[PDB]
């Protein structure tokens, strides 16, 4: 569906700009970030939807995602399909619940608890859900719907989706991204 | 190899312990100059009499309401009760660590005061006393660097919940993921004191630097405190600090945040209906300390407010008492337990710098 919402998670550390009816955004944060910020476009109710995007993404000089970010309401949880990053794999610290298959690449994927941590409803304890790319790229469909399944093994409601949206987040380092989401 | 022990947040209190050993766990008192605990045989007093070296240190800063073998004065810093006390031999059990993770068990001899189990009023369910983390000669990292030989330096990682991180004797900071970055600012000692101290030389609400008197920020002007879970301010400070506060967050179809009335000991409440939230928490106006080395100190929601019952959080800035505006004999700011959540803190005593890593977003130091 067409864009409408727009993540903008300290997008002010850079140049965030974006155009909902055009499907694009970029984000330069060449002179570095300091601070965590996650900005994007998607949806205001997420779904199992095939997600398609083009980007370019440059991140070898920060520690940084590009990933499918998204909530679950309930059982509560915060989502990631990282297809690209910079010099930090997520997976590393996590624990692993194996593998899925899709799109071409396998996925490491991993879980954590997140305890007394903001969520979409406040302070709360949730779980959060991994998928990163073995074979990392910037342009492709990502069939969510296979992500989905794989994690709703490990407790992923796998409905009663809040907000989604393709992201870039960097905290640390420098580094430019432009992305189009057909 | 440094010492790793993890640490709690105990949810009655709001104070973090560690581990000490025997199931007994002491509270993190960042001012603290002693380790101190109750006692039975086997902490027998050490064999130290009362004109040598160590006594004298052991009673170089007396609390308020205690003036002067050797017996020192332990001091709870909730209630702020003291008691004479004994020094005595005992241990700390932990583990090691060559970075983040345990390797081995480890046994450090420590000498700590044996205090009277009524000062134990106010502390954690479990606990037997205080861990000191002050920049002193018997506070724990002291005695950690030259009982296991290693640096005189710690680690904090303080956790929201789950358990995080206090690593004593330094080394390569772990999670170079979110520590590769680590900001540093000079540690200030101060006369009198053994507390850490830093200087911010301002402090920004949103985008917009809060006007205060000329000389109010100084050197050393900001104190670092695991005793309280917010944020005290010098009344110079706290005036346009929180006008700047309440005035931002009133200004941002969604409820429109409403003031109730306040809940002991905050001065500024909220009904929490009426507050949105972000990826960094409750939806109210960030606040940065501009530190010496020009980075930030950054708080956002989880850090500036409180949860305090069901539908009222509190900003976490409160008034000091009994100090004049202007003060300087008192610091501008004592950022507090929940300021220091979820950043890696390298507390290096060597050097005289702390390092200060705010993790980002997803992660955090419970469960690290």
């Amino acid at each position: 569906a067409g864009i409408n919402y727009v993540q903008n998670y300290n997008g002010n550390l850079g140049d965030f700009t974006y155009d909902e009816s055009a499907g694009t955004f970029s984000m330069y944060w060449e002179d570095g970030v300091s601070s965590d910020f996650v900005v994007g476009l998607g949806w205001t109710t997420g779904s199992s939807n095939a997600i398609t995007y083009s980007a370019e993404y440059s991140a070898s000089g920060s520690s940084s995602y590009l990933a499918v970010y998204g909530w679950v309401n309930y059982p509560q949880a915060e989502y990631y399909i990282v297809e690209d990053y910079g010099d930090y794999n997520p997976c590393s610290s996590a624990t692993s619940l194996g593998t899925v298959y899709s799109d071409g690449s396998t996925y490491q994927v991993c879980t954590d608890t997140r305890t007394n941590e903001p969520s979409i409803t406040g302070t709360s304890t949730f779980t959060q859900y991994f998928s990163v790319r073995e074979s990392t790229r910037t342009s492709g469909t990502v069939t969510v719907a296979n992500h989905f399944n794989f994690w709703a093994q490990h407790g992923f409601g796998n409905s009663d989706f809040n907000y989604q949206v393709m992201a870039v987040e960097a905290w640390s380092g420098a580094g430019s991204a432009s992305v189009t989401i057909s | 190899l440094p010492v790793l022990a993890p640490v709690t947040k105990d949810p009655a209190t709001s104070l973090y312990t560690i581990p000490f050993h025997d199931g007994a766990s002491l509270v993190l008192d960042v001012a603290g100059p002693l380790v101190w605990s109750t006692c039975d045989g086997g902490q027998p007093p050490a064999e130290i009499p009362c004109s040598s070296p160590t006594c004298l240190l052991a009673n170089a800063y007396p609390a308020p309401g205690c003036p002067a073998p050797c017996t020192a004065y332990p001091y709870n810093p909730v209630s702020g009760a003291c008691a004479a006390g004994s020094l005595s031999h005992t241990r700390f059990v932990a583990n090691t660590t060559d970075g983040s993770k345990p390797v081995s068990k480890v046994n450090v001899g420590v000498l700590a005061a044996c205090a009277p189990s009524k000062l134990l009023a106010s502390l954690p369910r479990g606990s037997t006393g205080v861990a000191g983390l002050a920049n002193s000669g018997l506070a724990l990292p002291a005695q950690v660097a030259s009982a296991q030989k290693v640096a005189n330096r710690f680690l904090l990682c303080l956790p929201t919940g789950g358990p995080g991180v206090a690593i004593f004797g330094g080394g390569p900071v772990p999670w170079p993921q979110f520590t590769q970055s680590m900001p540093y600012t000079p540690l200030v000692t101060k006369g009198g004191s053994p507390a850490h101290y830093i200087s911010a030389r301002s402090i920004v609400v949103g985008d917009t630097r809060v006007p205060v008197p000329e000389g109010a920020l100084a050197t050393g002007g900001v104190m670092l405190s695991t005793r309280l879970p917010y944020v005290l301010l010098r009344p110079d400070v706290y005036r346009p600090l929180m006008d700047a506060f309440t005035k931002a967050l009133a200004a941002q179809g969604a409820p429109v945040a409403r003031a109730v009335e306040a809940v002991a000991p905050f001065g500024v409440c909220y009904d929490t209906k009426t507050l949105g939230n972000n990826l960094g928490g409750y939806a109210v106006p960030n606040v940065q300390l501009g530190l010496d080395g020009g980075s930030d100190w950054t708080m956002t929601g989880k850090n500036s407010m409180v949860d305090v019952k069901q539908g009222t959080a509190c900003v976490a800035f409160v008034e000091m008492k009994g100090v004049a505006a202007g003060d300087g004999r008192a610091p501008a700011v004592i950022l507090g337990g929940a300021q220091m959540e979820d950043f890696v803190l390298d507390f290096d005593m060597e050097k005289k710098r702390l390092g200060f890593s705010r993790l980002p977003h997803f992660t955090g130091c419970g469960g690290l």
